[PDB]
């Protein structure tokens, strides 16, 4: 049965190296999490540091794409790494050869374009991640864009990966279906990462610390993340409620 | 050592009333030498004219090229390539050799046949193209040949006056031109009948 | 087993198959034996026939003035090595006029052969190579493996019963370390020591191979009657 | 490195059948249902909008797309595969005729051309068959009205109408039954609802529903005006309350 | 030719005159100089005749695509970068002047291309062989926060300027007006002031005035 | 053109007249030769319009790859960018580029890069046909560590002489500012700067 | 099954079997270690003495990358070599267009991205090392260690080979009693009595030790290999704490 | 590597055969049928279309029948998507010869080309044959009507009458049955259309289901005229032999 | 090289070619045969640059031998023609082209009727009653403008090649060293060895 080993076709007409990609998505153990204010785009994700000898600040599944659009991935690193520099340079090239900034729908259809010639391609191995892709749109506004093993894609009003995605997803829509909105009404970015971290606590049911977290947030103009700190002021906001 | 100016010829087309002419020389030569007074210069690809002055050879090559690109065309579109397209074909064509040119001054005659309008067109060596309601021209005759169609010319002429306004339109100017004239040749093309007419003209 | 069938395949165990059988080649050929002191390097080969019709295939290749080389394994490998050696020595030489360090002459061949054991369609070297040289630093032995692994000694041997020869050296290494201005001698230590990896046969005259290089010597080697005065 | 899989991954297997472009067409079976049916004066097309997730905003991803101004294509099967199709379907559209003829391509020869490169992914190595099968619709001068069906395999087939993917069979015995060759566009539309909908099981609106229509040149959809001989594209989708308004008189 | 740009309040209009010449020849009376790159896009073009038409047919088919691809409306500013770079490639070469103006979401643009890829920003731009006839009128009668009606007056005064004062420009005068939140307005032929009067004579000559030799029918069926 | 950069207490003024030509025609009048690659390095741009246009956006494209890889790129290495991309193709450039930055570390710093593509940092830097005119002024007038106000005096009076003399140079005299405080731009009009 | 015989195929689990053999190569091979300290790092590593005749001090380990970068790896050596020789080709082009001295974290991606690289295709096989590394560059010190699989992050100490686990004990003990830090100096010593606590795994052959440092203030930022009398108290200190 | 994957597409079995242009003949067998019949006034092209659907569009479609150039057509047997990649390329081939001699091209001489590229795909390259049988109908002034035959193979024979497709061995027999040598065109016609309703796996002939095409010289004087006959042409042609 | 002739009558087509091969100062040889066969009943004279003439012609020559073995079957004047023409027509664009001009006599078996070709090294083809290459041509071109008749024998074309090759010897500025002169019908080619 070589048809699981390259990207051809099953009798069922499935590929399995597809599917087995997916698999390694949840490798890492880490869920994800990303919503929509007014002004901006918050994306969280759990940060584990198990090894002592680690330095905790260079662990990191969050990338700063460009000025603008931010990425943070669910699975192995090596293959976060290797997506990350890969949109970078389209990102830059795009901002080169056409006079404006990549948008970040755009980007995420042109890395579902790369990640679907690896899954027709056979000597090209598809990578084992799901990229969610973070902006403001000059354009489009707060945007949400995902890409997966298969080279599917799609934007999203709010969205969430990794092992207990599900949990999060359902909570997310239960609060979508009683605020009747499309995003969080809220005027700071601040009170919408607060938001984002509450509800990830109620549907994985764990308290976090500042250094089990970790913050991307998009504004106009700018995408970063946030400190160690910067997320302890906001831990100590939320328990103060 | 003038691409242009080595064989010689002219070609020029006019409209009329529900009707095209296309009219060339017959001269082929080298510089002050006649060598051939049977080189025509128009050629068509089903109801479609197209006329070449200019570089010889190259008259030859672009007719054959032509050819090659209307038949593979009929045969994938199945229909004839209508004049509005094959202009566009044969712009795209000599710009395709954009620093590298075909030495030639071809010009579109024919009436497109789902509209009946009368369409011409004209072409300098690198592709662009020179769309007229009147008349178009080309070759070593050119200055002589716009001077004649810009007096004679008038609009809505019958193909029997027309035959005769773009004849004494050649015929003219080919007469004050050293590499042009040997003989000349006139298509009268009507939506469903074309006569092609050898003219009398001065062999000097 | 099932990871045995090219190069670019790891076992579960972590091993490289193709590799280890390319070390296989090496120790089915003939023995030979690398010594050195602070003065002299010396090569010492057993050469081997075909029958008694036939010449002996010779062991001992120079690279330079100033280095060179014995082979054990694969003939054809050890000309494509020692061809790749005479360029980079003499590329040193052309361009910046100087003699290339007997160090990078193992480095160089250690990124030649790893090359070989990373990439599908390749094979691995199947020969085993003993450097001697003379360079800035001194005298120096190295010993290759087509594994990619390049190793400085004061001494050692390779081939098949190689390990009599370098249980020898490792006894006679504060003996032999010292002959210092004298070549004969470390010579004579060679050759004692590979006879410890003889059986049935001895060492005759179109049998035995030499080669020395040190402070005041190029790179030559001996055959023929030129070793009759070692044996 | 480097490509080293140069050789064929589809082959004839001893029976005669070729064993990637089967699965590939068992992969078209298991997809969505579309379909499409041709009018006198128009061309509908028609799918379901299966979303992934009551999260993911449906309207972002779009099943029915635009090739020319003229030209619209739909499909069943696999995603990425039919949208790097449309890509490449968009190019070939200008590279190999537009940029020569100063006009778009008729619908025969763009869908030959997206064929073509179905076939080249069933012989090249290195690469299996694309998982989609299309329904092209279109119109040019010459031809008027037409609707493709491309395979797997780089076939296509001009249909009066019919229907791809999951629950096909039933769907084409229901358009064989209401197909005549007097049908107005507005006819035509009614049907493919109704074809739809015995396909469909959810929800049934203007949001899980795409649509597009090939018909009268649209002059407002231009975007701009001056040129008599250019009167707007044919290709129009038809918005989320259009087909709403379609579902009442249903 | 003389080709001109002028921004107004909600937009931007560009203008040109019809003459294309070939030495001291008048080829082509009434030719396009001002090209569509997508619909809300336009350039116009002095220089080369085929290079201004085939540069901006194959950025506007480049656009096209791109627009198709992002599922946004082109930029002018990507036109510009694809434009100016096509053209710095072929070091001059392609002599192609363009004027490039047009809307889109960012807003209203107008910017100029040089041969060798050199670009300008303005209010009022103006090129070819009529710039400077052109120019100067620009120069002497535009103001910050023009109207429409304003601006196509300016534009097309100083392609009369062209016109008249230019050997290298005649005929009549194009304009196309790019105003945002409305379709793009393509006025071919605006002014016509060059309308030949007519002539003294009607030189129809009587039928079997030429002389012929032979007739024949001409099959072009199949 | 005539164009300048000056280091100062604070960090860097850049500054530029605004004239470009086909021979004696004054192709544009207004034009801008001040240009970002990054937030805070800038450079003055000379000689083929059409190059150094290239050349800086080339270069801005290469320092946007850098900072999404390893953050903010000191004014050295952007001056190393442009000196590769002008040293590369000496044969085919006609590029006199003056470039300047502000670091936090480093504050104000100055490169210039002649026709050759050499690299060289200096305190100021003059450039451009009308630079010739000056080099005796802005010798004679120039100190180290000006302030904000004086920096901008010098370079108002020096374009100004730059501009008198130089029939390439003209128009208006833009200059742009770089320090911690951000980056602002200067305009100074004809009737200020001639009767200066 | 048959999963484990190609690079790049994935297992059912999501697995690349071929890394996780290489992995096993790493584990084979002797003890290396890296420690971060107040203003640099130190590396060190076992060098098994196979025979009396193999000449001390001259079968060198530990490479540097640049001038400030220092490499150790443990497992396949030529594996090892072949991925500095990129590391210095890609620290080389770093400098000829940006000037500066290439940062270790932008080092560490070069290496990370080329090894990851081979894990791409069937046509090569994955790299057999584990690799540690680092160096002072303008935002201070940078200890990483890089896996087959292209993994890679900072570390306060880092230690692969065969007695890894020996070795990550004592580094853990560093750590919890110097939370203000450790000097350059104090470091070198700790390499040593770690490097011969982790031999314990390995003590059939005994070993010869290699000890190399970067630091801001004791080798002005470059790498620099501890030779001489600086060794040999390094050796001192180790010895006395084994006994 | 990737040998592990690679299925020897150009390689003998031990018998001395191709085991893909095996296994395509094999293929093509259960393509519809096409019958070419020379006569010695023209060529008739017959073809059977694979179990059609009521609502494919008959009149706009085109599956086995394809015109090469004005002289010389071909019938289809097998897949049609590897068929339309050979005919593009006899296309552009025939134009090249006219391109280079100013003559149409002689058949043989296309025949001989297309079946070239074929031989190529069964000795070099490692792709898969093309899974396809051409009969070719064609004229020129050299040899006046022919017909011939390629397959997957690359082999190529000429034929006064020959069958591809499905039931060759049945529509063979009755051709070599009925066939003479004074055979004018309208009776080949009668004939290919009496042979494909004997040997149909279907239960009876109808217009829906045929493509059909002549060459004959019955233009006006000395010249070939190709007739790819239209559905309406088709069910008249049926009734005038009385199969329907 | 230098002079190449050629003249079509009732039922044949007659070659003449000089027969000189000067290089400088000095005539290296008077015996030069200028011509290749093509084919039994095509024949192909030429002039020009030194080297390029022979190569072009013996390619040529090489070309329509290895088309008449494929197909056993000889190509006509007229398709030879075509093929030499493009041949010209594609070096002329390429980075040395052939500086050779040619005539090509032959006589069509199909249609039973003799066909002259002028080519020259542009690729520009014209079919003649008579042809020249050179300044040849402005002797004979006027010359047989005035003699030469569509239906003249073979014996009477002859005769007024005898006249072109009179004149040339009259007002030539060069020895060519008289013509060797061949004709192509229905029997084949031969040549005329008493000129
Ligand atoms: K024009
Ligand atoms: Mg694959
Ligand atoms: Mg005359
Ligand atoms: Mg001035
Ligand atoms: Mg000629």
């Amino acid at each position: 049965g070589y048809d699981r080993h390259i990207t051809i076709f099953s009798p069922e007409g499935r590929l399995y190296q597809v599917e087995y990609a997916f698999k390694a998505t949840n490798q890492t153990n880490i869920n994800s999490l990303a919503v929509r204010g007014k002004d901006c785009t918050v994306v969280i994700s759990q940060k584990k540091v198990p090894d002592k000898l680690l330095d905790p600040t260079t662990v990191s599944y969050i990338f700063c794409i460009s000025r603008t659009i931010g990425m943070v991935v669910n699975g192995p690193i090596p293959d976060a790494r290797n997506a990350a520099l890969r949109a970078k340079a389209e990102a830059a090239e795009f901002r080169y050869k056409y006079g404006y900034d990549m948008p970040c729908d755009v980007l995420a259809k042109r890395m579902a374009n790369l990640s679907q010639i690896y899954t027709q391609r056979a000597y090209m191995r598809p990578l084992g991640v799901i990229l969610t892709f973070v902006s403001v749109d000059e354009e489009l506004g707060p945007s949400i864009y995902k890409t997966d093993p298969a080279g599917y894609y799609v934007g999203y009003k709010a969205t969430a990966t990794g092992p207990k995605q599900q949990e999060i997803t359902t909570n997310l829509e239960n609060h979508f279906k009683k605020s009747k909105i499309d995003h969080i009404n809220e005027e700071s970015w601040e009170k919408v990462v607060e938001f984002a971290i509450t509800h990830m606590i109620d549907a994985l049911g764990t308290e976090f610390s500042k250094n089990d977290l970790e913050v991307g947030v998009a504004t106009k103009d700018k995408f970063f993340t946030l400190s160690a700190e910067n997320i302890e002021e906001r831990l100590v906001a939320i328990a103060e409620q | 050592s003038d691409p242009s100016s080595i064989n010689g010829g002219i070609v020029v087309a006019m409209t009329g009333k529900d009707c095209v002419a296309i009219a060339c020389d017959l001269r082929l030569g080298s510089q002050s030498l006649g060598v051939s007074n049977k080189f025509e210069k128009i050629f068509h690809y089903g109801h479609v004219f197209l006329g070449i002055t200019g570089l010889a050879t190259d008259v030859t090559t672009l007719n054959e090229m032509f050819r090659y690109k209307t038949n593979l065309y009929k045969l994938k579109e199945e229909r004839a390539i209508e004049p509005e397209t094959f202009t566009q074909l044969v712009s795209s064509s000599l710009y395709e050799r954009r620093f590298g040119p075909y030495f030639v001054g071809p010009v579109v005659a024919g009436i497109n046949s789902k509209s009946g309008k009368p369409f011409i067109a004209g072409f300098d060596l690198i592709g662009c193209i020179d769309e007229a309601k009147d008349f178009i021209v080309s070759g070593t005759a050119s200055d002589q040949l716009f001077g004649m169609c810009e007096s004679l010319y008038e609009p809505n002429l019958e193909p029997e006056d027309l035959f005769e306004t773009i004849s004494q339109a050649l015929l003219n100017a080919a007469d004050r031109d050293a590499l042009s004239g040997w003989g000349a040749v006139v298509y009268i093309i009507k939506k469903d009948e074309v006569v092609k007419r050898y003219l009398k003209m001065r062999q000097d | 087993n099932n990871y045995d069938g090219d190069t670019v395949t790891f076992s579960p165990t972590g091993r490289l198959f193709q590799v280890e059988y390319a070390l296989e080649a090496i120790k089915q050929g003939s023995v030979t034996v690398g010594l050195r002191s602070n003065t002299h390097a010396v090569l010492v080969a057993l050469k081997r026939n075909a029958d008694e019709l036939s010449s002996y295939q010779k062991k001992i290749i120079k690279c330079d003035e100033h280095m060179g080389l014995s082979l054990a394994g694969l003939a054809p490998d050890a000309r494509v090595l020692s061809n790749y050696l005479r360029q980079q020595c003499n590329y040193s030489s052309l361009v910046f006029n100087r003699k290339l360090a007997v160090e990078r002459a193992g480095h160089l061949l250690c990124d030649k052969a790893q090359k070989n054991t990373q990439s599908y369609g390749g094979r691995p070297y199947g020969v085993g190579l003993l450097i001697i040289g003379y360079d800035k630093s001194g005298a120096h032995l190295l010993e290759f493996q087509p594994s990619g692994n390049v190793t400085e000694l004061y001494g050692t041997a390779i081939g098949a019963r190689s390990q009599g020869a370098k249980t020898y050296l490792e006894r006679t290494l504060d003996t032999f370390i010292k002959i210092d201005g004298n070549p004969d001698e470390l010579i004579k230590a060679g050759v004692e020591a590979i006879s410890q990896s003889l059986r049935d046969e001895s060492l005759t005259v179109d049998n035995l191979s030499i080669a020395i290089v040190g402070k005041d010597t190029p790179f030559t080697i001996y055959d023929g009657e030129a070793v009759a005065k070692y044996i | 490195m480097t490509d080293r899989y140069s050789f064929s991954l589809t082959t004839f297997s001893p029976s005669g059948k070729l064993g990637q472009i089967d699965y590939a067409l068992t992969a078209v079976k298991q997809g969505v249902t579309s379909l499409g049916i041709k009018a006198t004066n128009g061309v509908v097309i028609a799918t379901e909008k299966k979303s992934s997730s009551p999260l993911a905003m449906s309207e972002t991803l779009s099943k029915v797309s635009l090739l020319t101004p003229d030209i619209g294509a739909v499909y069943s099967g696999m995603g990425p595969d039919y949208r790097v199709l449309v890509d490449k379907s968009r190019k070939v559209a200008h590279t190999s005729y537009k940029r020569i003829y100063g006009e778009y391509p008729p619908t025969k020869l763009l869908v030959s051309e997206v064929a073509k490169i179905m076939q080249e992914a069933t012989q090249s190595g290195g690469v299996r068959p694309f998982g989609v099968s299309l329904l092209i619709a279109g119109h040019d001068e010459f031809n008027g009205f037409s609707l493709y069906q491309v395979d797997p395999s780089g076939s296509y087939f001009p249909w009066k109408a019919t229907a791809i993917g999951k629950g096909s069979v039933a769907a084409k015995t229901f358009l064989e039954k209401r197909w005549n060759d007097e049908l107005e566009l507005e006819d035509a539309i009614h049907i493919a609802l109704l074809t739809l909908k015995e396909s469909v099981e959810g929800e049934f609106n203007g949001d899980t529903i795409e649509l597009a229509i090939i018909g009268d040149e649209n002059p407002d959809l231009l975007g701009y005006t001056g040129i008599p001989t250019d009167k707007g594209p044919r290709f129009r989708k038809l918005t989320s309350q259009e087909i709403n308004d379609r579902l009442e008189a249903l | 030719t003389t080709i001109v740009g002028v921004k107004f309040n909600n937009g931007v209009v560009i203008a040109a005159d019809t003459r294309s010449t070939q030495g001291p020849i008048v080829a082509d009376k009434n030719c396009a100089k001002l090209h569509r790159i997508s619909p809300k896009i336009w350039c116009a073009g002095a220089g080369t005749a085929a290079d201004t038409e085939a540069v901006t047919q194959l950025i506007g088919s480049n656009i096209e695509l791109h627009s198709l691809y992002t599922s946004r409306e082109p930029r002018v500013v990507s036109a510009l970068q694809m434009l100016k770079q096509h053209l710095f490639k072929y070091q001059g070469h392609i002599g192609a002047y363009l004027i490039v103006a047009g809307v889109d979401p960012t807003g209203s643009h107008l910017f100029s291309i040089d041969a060798h890829g050199s670009t300008d920003v303005g209010y009022y731009l103006s090129l070819g062989s009529g710039s400077l006839a052109a120019m100067a009128v620009l120069e002497s009668h535009w103001k910050q926060d023009l109207t429409k009606e304003e601006a196509i007056k300016l534009a097309s005064d100083a392609i009369q300027a062209g016109i008249w004062n230019d050997l290298g420009s005649g005929s009549n005068v194009d304009v196309c007006v790019m105003e945002i939140g409305k379709d793009a307005e393509y006025l071919r032929n605006y002014l016509t002031p060059n309308v030949r009067e007519e002539k003294q004579k009607s030189y129809k000559f009587p039928r079997g005035t030429t002389a012929v030799l032979k007739e024949s029918i001409v099959n072009i069926c199949d | 053109t005539s164009i300048m950069a000056v280091t100062f207490k604070d960090g860097v003024i850049l500054g530029a007249d605004s004239r470009t030509t086909t021979g004696a025609y004054i192709a544009n009048r207004v034009t801008d030769k001040l240009t970002r690659v990054h937030d805070k390095i800038w450079c003055c741009r000379s000689g083929s319009a059409a190059d150094t246009q290239a050349i800086a956006d080339i270069v801005q494209y290469h320092l946007e790859l850098y900072t999404s890889q390893y953050g903010t790129p000191s004014t050295e290495t952007a001056a190393s960018v442009f000196k590769e991309l002008c040293y590369e193709n000496k044969d085919n450039l006609t590029a006199g580029i003056i470039v300047a930055g502000y670091d936090d570390k480093n504050k104000g710093e100055v490169y210039t890069i002649p026709l050759g593509g050499s690299v060289h940092k200096l305190p100021y830097a003059i450039a451009g046909s009308g630079s010739t005119f000056i080099y005796g002024y802005c010798d004679k007038n120039f100190r180290e560590n000006m302030s904000k106000e004086e920096t901008v005096d010098f370079i108002k009076h020096s374009l100004s002489q730059a501009i008198k003399w130089d029939g390439s140079s003209g128009g208006v005299i833009r200059m742009v500012v770089l320090t911690a405080a951000g980056v602002e731009r200067l305009i100074f009009y004809p009737d200020e700067y001639e009767q200066l | 099954t048959g999963y484990d015989l190609s690079n790049s195929v994935f297992s059912p689990d999501g697995r690349n079997f071929q890394v996780e053999y290489a992995v096993k190569a790493v584990e084979n091979g002797t003890t290396s270690i890296g420690i971060k300290c107040n203003d640099g790092v130190v590396f060190a590593v076992e060098k098994l003495i196979t025979s009396k005749l193999l000449v001390p001090q001259k079968n060198v380990k530990i490479q540097v990358v640049d001038r400030h970068i220092g490499c150790v790896y443990s497992g396949l050596i030529p594996d090892g070599r072949h991925l500095v020789n990129r590391g210095r080709e890609e620290a080389a082009s770093f400098k000829k267009l940006y000037k500066t001295p290439i940062p270790i974290p932008a080092f560490a991606d070069r290496l990370g991205q080329y090894v990851q690289a081979h894990t791409l295709y069937n046509s090569v096989r994955p790299f057999g090392v584990s690799t540690i590394f680092g160096g002072v560059d303008k935002n201070g010190a940078h200890l990483y260690m890089l896996e087959p699989s292209g993994s890679y992050w900072g570390y306060k100490g880092a230690a692969t080979g065969k007695g890894r686990q020996s070795a990550k004990a004592e580094l853990e003990k560093l750590v919890d009693h110097h939370p203000e830090g450790l000097s350059a100096r104090e470091a070198v010593k700790q390499a040593a009595k770690i490097i011969y606590l982790a031999h314990e795994d390995n003590k059939e052959k005994d070993f010869e030790l290699e000890i190399s440092w970067c630091s801001l203030s004791e080798t002005n930022g470059l790498h620099k290999f501890v030779k001489g009398d600086l060794l040999q108290e390094a050796i001192d200190f180790a010895q006395k704490e084994i006994n | 590597g990737s040998r592990r994957y690679d299925s020897r597409t150009t390689i003998f079995s031990p018998e001395g055969r191709l085991y893909q242009v095996e296994y395509a003949l094999e293929s093509i067998s259960h393509a519809g049928t096409a019958i070419g019949i020379m006569a010695s006034d023209g060529i008739v092209l017959a073809a059977e279309r694979k179990v059609t659907s009521t609502l494919l569009e008959q009149d706009t479609s085109t599956e086995k029948l394809y015109k090469l150039n004005d002289k010389i057509a071909v019938a289809v047997a097998g897949l049609t998507a590897d068929a339309e990649i050979l005919i593009n390329t006899a296309r552009i081939h025939a134009q090249n010869y006219l391109k280079t001699y100013n003559e149409d091209i002689p058949v043989e001489i296309l025949v001989r080309r297309l079946s070239d590229i074929k031989q190529g795909y069964t000795q070099h390259g490692g792709l898969r044959p093309f899974g396809v049988s051409f009969i070719y109908a064609g004229y020129d002034d050299r040899y006046g009507y022919q017909l011939y035959t390629s397959n997957p193979s690359g082999n190529y024979t000429g034929w006064k009458a020959i069958s591809v497709g499905a039931n060759t061995s049945a529509a063979q027999t009755l051709l070599q049955m009925d066939y003479k040598d004074d055979m004018k065109v309208d009776d080949a016609i009668e004939l290919a259309l009496k042979t494909l309703s004997k040997t149909t796996d279907s239960s009876a002939l109808t217009y829906d289901r045929l493509e059909f095409a002549t060459i004959r010289k019955g233009a006006n004087d000395g010249e070939v005229y190709q007739k790819i006959f239209k559905p309406q042409e088709i069910k008249d042609i049926l009734v005038k032999t009385g199969i329907t | 090289m230098d002079i190449i002739l050629g003249i079509r009558v009732q039922d044949s087509v007659i070659l003449a070619s000089s027969k000189a091969v000067t290089r400088g100062i000095s005539v290296l040889k008077d015996s030069d045969d200028k011509t290749r066969q093509l084919s039994p009943h095509t024949l192909m004279s030429f002039a020009g640059e030194a080297g390029d003439t022979v190569q072009f012609a013996e390619y040529i020559q090489a070309n329509i031998q290895l088309y008449s073995i494929r197909e056993d079957y000889e190509l006509s004047p007229q398709a030879v023609s075509s093929f030499v023409r493009q041949e010209l027509a594609k070096s002329i664009r390429s980075r040395r082209p052939y500086q050779v001009n040619v005539l090509i006599g032959g006589y069509d078996k199909k249609k039973n009727k003799p066909e002259l070709y002028q080519i020259d090294y542009l690729g520009t083809k014209v079919e003649l009653p008579y042809g020249a290459h050179g300044y040849s041509g402005f002797y004979t071109f006027s010359l047989l403008d005035h003699h030469y008749r569509p239906d003249m024998t073979t014996e009477e074309g002859l005769d007024l090649l005898k006249l072109c090759v009179q004149e040339l010897e009259k007002r030539m500025p060069m020895d060519f060293k008289g013509v060797i002169v061949k004709i192509v019908d229905k029997d084949g080619i031969r040549q005329v060895d008493d000129f």
